[PDB]
């Protein structure tokens, strides 16, 4: 249904039941009970309901745009490519959100499954938030409500000349 | 609470007034009633003792030595009865007291449920409309021209007359309305 | 006051009940339409990367 | 991953069930409170399941149901955290509403908008289980919140009392005051972590966090009554005995130490918060274990006892033992409630009355609730293998034996004796007198809605410690080997008070007479704390406002400075202006001024 | 947009041409229809505002102002038959088309692309506005707040016209698409600050400020009950949206020219919410509640956020929602008695159960009860403020603590305690005041689902 | 005393019309009014409304950024990319001054 690629699982090493009494666990009953009375018929609503959606299927796809100068190929004042660039740019912008998001949830899903043991074994989830969120910073921080594209190529040269000034000095 | 409080506040009245709230904090801190009937009695003995001192400049003065002695050795946490001022269910039912006349406001199906009581009711708004103006001038007649008045209000002197001002003592809802 | 709210009841429902079923029936026996990759060389309609049968018939007829 | 969350979800919309019967025509006809209170038996039948599942396997889940909105980089979820913690108290809950819900069906037979009590009392019970099961801090705050307008709303029950009102706008008040925190640490958590969830926020563990720390006690203070915000727990008991017995006893007030037991893992690296923790939690014991040393309202004992039992649990909080806290907590709700609802009978059968002095003895005349309210006290007290036992032996044990304040280990030894001493003070002055109630007699204590809940919460006040404690996994390391005069020292304690108020109980019995000394005004009088706080903050609130900010400001300087001054310039030039006499010699003298301006500034600027 | 204007036009010779009988049901199912109409502006499945003309458009924060001004008319018209029911045909097909010609210049207001044509509506709304208030107020302080609401604007408003003819003769156009692709940094200079204080006084004196607020008290008082809704939910909104659009040619300085008044809303926000305590007139404690909440927009606009833009848009339309509610549930108890002291009438639950629950549930939204949206933007401020300076919170839990007292003591003291006997007069509540309430609510319960309609162009 | 009309006395709408909306004097434009608010408030705008509102796809490309997110985390993770770089921009594409 959804891909691990994207939202790892583990596979759950699970452990077998090793009855030691004499005594029923009400658990294993109660649940085939839920099972044979819930499961059952909603498995079968759903089988139904499938079935009805195999009949007159339908699809949809995903929207692909094709890349357009950036705001770097557009003139001061040309105001058609700064448009194009800026829309990019605000499509681009909620992708790294979107994605800034499947981390957080990834780093989540970690954390609750590991449990006690967290520190160990969900440092990797930690490290790549840590690495997406530093650049997150360095590309889309300190711009205010009105961020654009011009503020992120600002910013972006402010940065780099800081950085080639903190390099040229000292060499 | 029937009865409207006097100008001022005659010399017995206060000294009643006093006896009664000492005896009511005695049984707050003589929470037993076989003490608090001894201590009572030595209380009454206190009182008693100064009951025929003639005078008055030191009856004031005793009288209010005992109220400073009051305020001091005075339960902070005294028995309250629960349906009066300061008691768990002072007002408790104050939100079931609704008035009569929104009854007036009532709609014919909601009337019609209750027949012989709305019935009832047009007949006591009748009596009141007769006996309004009726009572009114009584009021008006017996206004002593001395220029005090006192708060409190005359019988139906005549017969066949209402009491002057009465719907609302009358008419007041229950003390316990569910 | 119960009148108000009998009549609110009655108003809402009057219409709330039957697009409650609508859409019950939309989802049961049409439903939802399936991911997918644009065959080369075809030019997908507007309406055809939504979802949802109410969504993309709107789309189609009023946008 | 089905069963367990089948049921998780099915237990609201049970408790949901009712509600949306309450806007329904049927409400007419069908018995709404023995509708609610199967629902609510229901729901706690289900709930059981979820427990035995965490007992045999211990694993807890995070259960995201609807995603409400993505707002740019942080996601909002309905999210369920069922751990140990959720899961218990939800059941525990369960079974006391449940008992609760009976109890209400008797003691409000007589008053005409029960079923909206009912449905209040089902409210509450939602946004508890909301505030409980949450793994977000919005939904958090959603049950914070909806805790708090249900106790406005049912402690205002009677809305002609202004003083309950008065209480209920207390409660408002000292609960915003916590909300302050609350929100203070939801903003640190969105600027330095960026997500409200707590697997999330679980990575600042290695940070520096006393400043959410700090709003998340100043919440607990508040919720839980500890001693800068505690006076509005007792003033709650302007309401019906019910709402007293579920929540500002066993469940609401017991968000705060819920909610720092939820953050423990951040409390383990401060010290600070903890030694804070330990020292508002014993100064609240003491404080209120104090206060009721001397109050004739049944009511307002039973609750300052609750405000020193959640001292108890602050301090259990300060010294690293929050499972600790959270199974007293659980053990605590049992006999606290029947304990109200053994009040409630007593008071429903004497007419209102709730003075101890006008109420004699109960064994003779209520034997069957008189013993469910010594079961009460005894697991209140320590008195082994009852529910009380189970935790607060280990409490004091914790806290006789690690590197704590001197000072707080004392006077929570101290609490504890005046805890056994106020409730033999109940047990004598309720139970072994001889009458001081009227004389006629309309008492009735056989009706069932009145025996079963008690006796089911009886049962639970005896064996549900020893159940609880053998079920649970072992969560911290206990310490077990201690001189005898330390594992012995919490019974030593009880018994030495219940000598003591004994002693001094049947001494007052005596024939002398009783007076104010100044040690005991301050225990009658709530330590004087709302007798002048009460009327000083709000007179300089409320003249404030006034004085400086509406009228000095609004009503007069403002419009002084720029609407009245403008209109006083432009009138005033105006008079200057136009006041002409008519006279053309006059206009024409100015004609000549004006000729004479125009050559003049001519002749200077050009020539 | 011409879809959403022609047929409020139309209204009007509906309202003219109309039997006088019929006169108030049709412009009212009509106007229910335009609002319905109105709801296509919220198909946007893409980042591309949406532009309609060289002069009509619509981005994610003029379209929820364009459907709340669409939906408050009928209540308006609603809330405006008790009153005017004595008063002749003519009058009250005057008072109709005051209102409609309210909703359409907002509409445009909102849609505008240009801010010229934005000032000469923003202008425009006073003539309807006066006029509904000194005609048809009950005191005879309607003339000195008419007055005081005139020119507060309009000594705010003329700086904002030179500043833009200003800015017109420099760049070439006062169009919203190109002002912002084509941006330059203002040298700070006094020049450009004096700049600044023209572009955004009227505004901030239309939201307002603490300093300049006189004129709302006066009106809400003095102006009949549709006048105040409408003054309360969208006259105010004005100047947020108006410093939201131009506040992108201001910087950056905005980083410095902000603190003044940034300063002066944090505080005036405590102010208000105090003064709303002892005061003895409910519509005086409603404006100045408004007024309290207003602050809370300006420090988030001048902090210029996306948190802070998103809380300050979804409290923006909560406080007109639930304020336009407070204001109608007044009016209720004020038809009655006829007196707007929050005294007299002290027991109304025990007369007026079902109207209690509308009380509780808008006393409820004035302050934030979660997960109300009145929340949301209040939370979302909060946090960006904090994220400003740290020193924040205090003032505004203070002013929270402050906002629940008065919100509280406004419900106590009007219907808990003991009911007043001698209001004979208090006939039960009418279906219409009822269908009034539900239709202010039902719309926060919807949101509160739906956030995701209200946040801005930030999100 | 200069000549006007006394002020009038408040009247109980319910009295001659207990069946009474709040709308109108007038009966059956009371019943009317109250009708078409009803209908045109709750049944039709309230409800279509709500529907056409819920049912509006990838409200401001909400669902397809969380497709193609999905989409590019795979894509870098596939092929050794990192999830996010620090710069918007291609150097390439920048060229910053020639500072001396
Ligand atoms: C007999 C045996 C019984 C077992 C068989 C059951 C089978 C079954 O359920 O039917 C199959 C079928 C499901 O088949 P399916 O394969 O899942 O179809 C795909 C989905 O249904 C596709 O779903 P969809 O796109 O069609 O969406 C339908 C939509 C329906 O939408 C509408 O109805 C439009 C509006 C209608 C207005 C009417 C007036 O339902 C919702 O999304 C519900 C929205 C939830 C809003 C309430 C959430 C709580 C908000 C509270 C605020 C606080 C938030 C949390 C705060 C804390 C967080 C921090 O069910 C239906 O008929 C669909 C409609 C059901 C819901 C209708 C009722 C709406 C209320
Ligand atoms: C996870 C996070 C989830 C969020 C959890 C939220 C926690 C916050 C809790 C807030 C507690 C506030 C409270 O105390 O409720 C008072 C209120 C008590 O009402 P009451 O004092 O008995 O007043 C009755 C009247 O005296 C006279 O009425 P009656 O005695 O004749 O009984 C008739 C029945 C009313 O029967 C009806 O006809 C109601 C029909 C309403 C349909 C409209 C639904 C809206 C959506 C449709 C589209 O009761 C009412 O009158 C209430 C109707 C007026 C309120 C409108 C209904 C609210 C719907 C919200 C869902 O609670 C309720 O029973 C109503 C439902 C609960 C209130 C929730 C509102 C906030 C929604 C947050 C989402
Ligand atoms: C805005 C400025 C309003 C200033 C306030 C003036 C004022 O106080 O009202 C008079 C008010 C006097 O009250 P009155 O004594 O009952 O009025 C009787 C007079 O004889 C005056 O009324 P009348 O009875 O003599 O005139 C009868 C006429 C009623 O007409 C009038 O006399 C008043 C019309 C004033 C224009 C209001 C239109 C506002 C448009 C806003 C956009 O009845 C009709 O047949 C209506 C035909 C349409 C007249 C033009 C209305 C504007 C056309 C809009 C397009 C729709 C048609 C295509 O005071
Ligand atoms: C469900 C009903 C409640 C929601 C309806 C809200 C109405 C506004 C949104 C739909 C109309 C907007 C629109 O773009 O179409 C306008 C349409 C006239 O068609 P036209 O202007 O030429 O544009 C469509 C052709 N591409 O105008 C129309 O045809 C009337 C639209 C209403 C038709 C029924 C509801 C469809 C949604
Ligand atoms: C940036 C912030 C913007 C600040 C601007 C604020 C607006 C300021 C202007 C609003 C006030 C206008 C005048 C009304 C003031 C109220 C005075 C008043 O009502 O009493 C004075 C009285 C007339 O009042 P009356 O109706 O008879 O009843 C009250 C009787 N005491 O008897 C009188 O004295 C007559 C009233 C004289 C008023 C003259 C008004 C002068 C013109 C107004 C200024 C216009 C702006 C000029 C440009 C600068
Ligand atoms: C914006 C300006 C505001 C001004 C006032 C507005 C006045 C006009 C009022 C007209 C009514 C329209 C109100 C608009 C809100 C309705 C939105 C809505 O209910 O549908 C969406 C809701 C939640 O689903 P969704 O939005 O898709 O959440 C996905 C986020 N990841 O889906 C549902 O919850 C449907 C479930 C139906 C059950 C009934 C109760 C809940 C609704």
């Amino acid at each position: 249904s959804w891909d691990k690629d994207v939202y790892p699982e583990p596979p759950s090493r699970t452990p077998a039941p090793s009855p030691q009494t004499s005594l029923p666990n009400p658990i294993t009953y109660l649940t085939k009970a839920y099972d044979l009375v819930v499961d059952w018929p909603v498995t079968l609503v759903r089988e139904f309901i499938e079935r009805q959606h195999a009949k007159n299927r339908t699809y949809y796809y995903h929207r692909q745009y094709r890349r357009v100068p950036d705001i770097t190929e557009c003139k001061e004042g040309d105001v058609l490519c700064i448009y194009e660039a800026e829309m990019q740019w605000r499509r681009d912008f909620k992708v790294d959100q979107e994605i800034m998001n499947i981390i957080q949830e990834r780093l989540k899903a970690c954390q609750q499954r590991e449990g006690e043991n967290y520190q160990q074994n969900c440092a990797k989830e930690l490290e790549q938030f840590t690495k997406v969120t530093k650049a997150y910073q360095d590309r889309y921080l300190d711009l205010g409500a009105y961020y654009s594209a011009r503020k992120c190529l600002a910013k972006q040269k402010q940065r780099m000349l800081e950085e080639r000034k903190a390099a040229r000095q000292e060499a | 609470a029937f009865c409207a409080p006097p100008a001022y506040l005659t010399h017995q009245q206060k000294v009643l007034r006093l006896y009664k709230r000492a005896l009511r904090h005695l049984e707050s801190w003589c929470i037993h009633r076989d003490k608090y009937r001894y201590f009572a009695c030595l209380m009454r003995a206190r009182f008693e003792e100064h009951k025929n001192e003639k005078d008055m400049m030191r009856a004031t003065q005793l009288l209010r030595e005992a109220e400073e002695e009051f305020w001091q050795n005075q339960h902070p946490q005294p028995y309250i009865f629960p349906d009066s001022p300061g008691g768990t269910s002072f007002e408790r039912y104050e939100c079931y007291k609704v008035p009569e006349w929104c009854l007036d406001y009532w709609h014919p199906s909601e009337k019609a449920m209750y027949p012989d009581y709305f019935s009832k009711r047009e007949q006591w708004k009748k009596l009141r409309m007769e006996s309004w103006d009726r009572e009114v001038k009584q009021l008006q007649e017996e206004t002593s021209p001395d220029g005090i008045m006192t708060e409190a209000l005359p019988p139906a002197r005549r017969e066949g007359d209402l009491p002057p001002l009465w719907w609302h003592i009358v008419t007041r809802p229950r003390e316990r309305p569910t | 006051d119960a009148r108000f709210l009998r009549l609110m009841k009655f108003y809402l429902m009057l219409t709330g009940i039957p697009v409650i079923i609508g859409i019950t029936l939309v989802n049961i026996f049409i439903g939802e339409a399936e991911l997918a990759e644009i065959p080369e060389g075809y030019i997908p309609e507007h309406w055809e990367y939504y979802k949802h049968p109410i969504s993309r018939w709107i789309a189609r007829n009023f946008y | 991953m089905n069963i367990f969350t089948t049921s998780i979800l099915l237990i609201f919309i049970l408790l949901l069930s009712p509600i949306l019967i309450s806007m329904s025509n049927l409400i007419k006809h069908i018995n709404f409170p023995l509708y609610t209170t199967t629902s609510i038996k229901f729901s706690f039948i289900i709930s059981l399941l979820p427990l035995l599942m965490f007992f045999h396997n211990n694993m807890e889940y995070m259960i995201t149901t609807w995603h409400w909105v993505t707002m740019n980089s942080m996601e909002l979820k309905m999210s369920f955290k069922t751990d140990f913690f959720s899961i218990l108290f939800t059941s525990v809950a369960l079974f006391v509403t449940w008992s609760i819900m009976q109890f209400s069906s008797w003691y409000m037979h007589s008053d005409p908008n029960i079923n909206r009590f009912i449905k209040y009392l089902t409210l509450f019970l939602i946004t508890m289980l909301i505030l409980t099961s949450a793994n977000n801090m919005f939904q958090l705050f959603i049950g914070w919140e909806g805790v708090g307008i249900m106790s406005f709303l049912l402690i205002g029950w009677w809305y002609g009392r202004t003083d309950a009102n008065t209480a209920a706008l207390q409660a408002i008040l000292y609960n915003r005051i916590g909300d302050i925190g609350f929100i203070l640490a939801m903003v640190w958590f969105s600027l330095n972590m960026n997500s409200w969830e707590l697997q999330q926020i679980m990575f600042s563990n290695n940070n520096d966090n006393l400043i959410p720390l700090m709003g998340l006690l100043i919440a607990a203070t508040g919720k839980s009554a500890q001693f800068g915000l505690h006076p509005w727990l007792p003033s709650a008991m302007e309401g019906p005995t019910p709402v007293s017995a579920l929540l500002h006893s066993s469940t609401m007030v017991v968000a705060g130490i819920f909610l720092l037991v939820r953050f423990h893992p951040l409390t383990t690296n401060n010290n600070f918060i903890l030694t804070t923790m330990l020292c508002l939690g014993a100064l609240t014991t003491l404080f209120t274990a104090i206060c009721a040393l001397t109050q004739n309202d049944i009511k307002k004992i039973i609750a300052f006892s609750t405000s020193s039992q959640l001292g108890l649990m602050m301090v259990t909080l300060g010294m690293n033992q929050p499972h600790l806290a959270f199974l007293h907590i659980c053990t605590h709700a049992f006999f606290k409630a029947m304990l109200f609802m053994c009040s409630g009978s007593i008071i429903h059968s004497l007419a209102d009355e709730q003075d101890i002095r006008k109420m004699g003895n109960i064994t003779k005349i209520m034997p069957f609730t008189s013993s469910c309210l010594v079961i009460g006290s005894l697991a209140l007290t320590g008195m082994p293998f009852l529910t009380g036992f189970y935790s607060k032996d280990l409490i004091i044990e914790a806290i006789n034996t690690c590197n704590t304040n001197a000072w707080a280990l004392l006077i929570t030894l101290i609490a504890t004796s005046m805890t056994a001493m106020y409730s033999m003070r109940i047990i004598y002055f309720v139970t072994m007198t001889k009458p001081r109630f009227p004389p006629l007699i309309s008492i009735n204590e056989n009706d069932p809605d009145l025996m079963n809940p008690i006796k089911r919460l009886a049962f639970g006040s005896i064996f549900a410690g020893f159940v609880i404690s053998y079920n649970i996994p072992p969560t911290s390391i206990p310490v077990l080997t201690m001189p005898w005069f330390l594992k012995t020292t919490a019974l030593i304690i009880s018994v030495l008070g219940f000598l003591i108020a004994l002693e001094l109980n049947n001494l007052t019995m005596k024939l002398s007479m009783n007076k104010a000394n100044p040690y005991s005004s301050f225990s009658t009088l709530l330590g004087f704390f709302p007798s002048i706080i009460h009327r000083i903050t709000p007179m300089k609130s409320l003249n404030l406002s006034l004085k400086t900010s509406l009228t000095l400001l609004d009503l007069i300087w403002l419009e002084k400075t720029i609407p009245k001054s403008t209109s006083t310039l432009h009138t005033n030039m105006t008079t200057l202006t136009t006041n002409q006499k008519g006279l053309i010699k006059l206009y024409f003298m100015s004609f000549l001024i004006n000729i004479i301006l125009i050559i003049i500034l001519y002749s200077i600027n050009l020539e | 947009m011409l879809k959403i204007i022609l047929p409020s036009l139309m209204l009007l010779p509906l309202t003219w041409l109309s039997s006088p009988k019929k006169t108030w049901t049709n412009v009212t199912s009509y106007s229910f229809l335009i609002s319905l109409t109105s709801l296509t502006l919220l198909w946007q499945t893409d980042e591309n505002y949406k532009n309609f003309s060289n002069m009509f458009s619509s981005d994610p924060l003029s379209t929820p102002l364009i459907i709340l001004t669409a939906w408050l008319l009928p209540l308006m018209l609603m809330a405006s038959q008790n009153h005017l029911k004595k008063d002749n045909n003519v009058l009250q097909k005057l008072y109709i088309s005051m209102l409609i010609s309210l909703q359409i210049l907002l509409i445009m207001t909102f849609s505008a692309t240009e801010l010229i044509m934005f000032y000469i509506l923003f202008e425009a709304t006073l003539i309807p506005t006066l006029i509904i208030i000194t005609r048809w107020g009950n005191q005879t302080e309607r003339l000195n707040a008419g007055i005081y609401f005139l020119f507060y604007t309009l000594i705010g408003s003329i700086p904002l016209l030179i500043a833009l003819i200003l800015i017109q003769n420099h760049v070439g156009t006062l169009n919203l698409m190109i002002l912002s692709f084509t941006t330059h940094t203002l040298d700070a200079s006094w020049s450009n600050n004096l700049l600044w204080l023209a572009c955004m006084m009227a505004f901030l004196i239309k939201m307002p400020l603490y300093g300049v607020h006189l004129w709302l008290p006066k009106a809400h008082v003095e102006a009949p009950i549709a006048g105040s809704m409408i003054l309360a939910a969208i006259l105010l909104k004005l100047g947020s949206y108006g410093m939201i659009r131009i506040s992108i040619i201001l910087d950056p300085l905005t980083k410095y020219m902000a603190y003044p008044f940034i300063l002066l809303s944090l505080w005036g926000m405590i102010m208000t919410s105090s003064i709303c305590l002892r005061q003895t007139d409910l519509k005086s404690l409603i404006a100045y509640s408004s007024v309290s909440h207003m602050a809370l927009v300006i420090a988030s606009i001048m902090i210029q956020t996306p948190w802070s833009f998103m809380g300050a848009t979804m409290l923006m339309i909560a406080h007109g929602l639930t304020s336009s509610l407070l204001f109608c549930l007044a009016n209720s108890n004020y038809e009655r008695i006829h007196s707007r002291t929050m005294i007299m009438a002290r027991g109304l639950q025990m007369v007026f159960p079902l109207m209690a629950t509308w009380w509780l549930m808008a006393s409820l939204a004035n302050l934030a009860l979660p997960p109300s949206i009145n929340l949301m933007g209040e939370l979302f401020i909060t946090m960006s403020l904090f994220s400003w300076s740290n020193f924040t919170i205090i003032l505004m839990g203070i002013n929270i603590i402050i906002t629940g007292m008065y919100s509280m003591y406004m419900i106590i003291t009007t219907q808990r305690g003991k009911l007043t006997n001698h209001m004979i007069n208090l006939q039960p509540s009418h279906t219409r005041e009822l269908t009034l309430m539900a239709l202010h609510m039902i719309p926060l319960i919807l949101l509160t689902t739906s956030p995701k309609l209200i946040t801005g162009l930030t999100m | 005393q200069w000549q006007e009309d006394p002020e009038p006395e408040d009247e109980n709408v319910y009295a001659k019309n207990p069946d009474f909306h709040g709308y109108d004097s007038d009966p059956v434009v009371d019943v009317w009014n109250m009708r078409a608010v009803f209908f045109f408030g709750f049944s039709i705008v309230l409800v279509f409304g709500t529907t056409f509102v819920a049912y509006v796809p990838d409200y401001r490309m909400q669902e397809w950024a969380r497709r193609e997110a999905e989409r590019l985390v795979k894509y870098r993770e596939v092929n050794g990319l990192p999830i996010m770089e620090s710069n918007y921009f291609d150097p390439s594409k920048i060229q910053l001054p020639e500072d001396d």
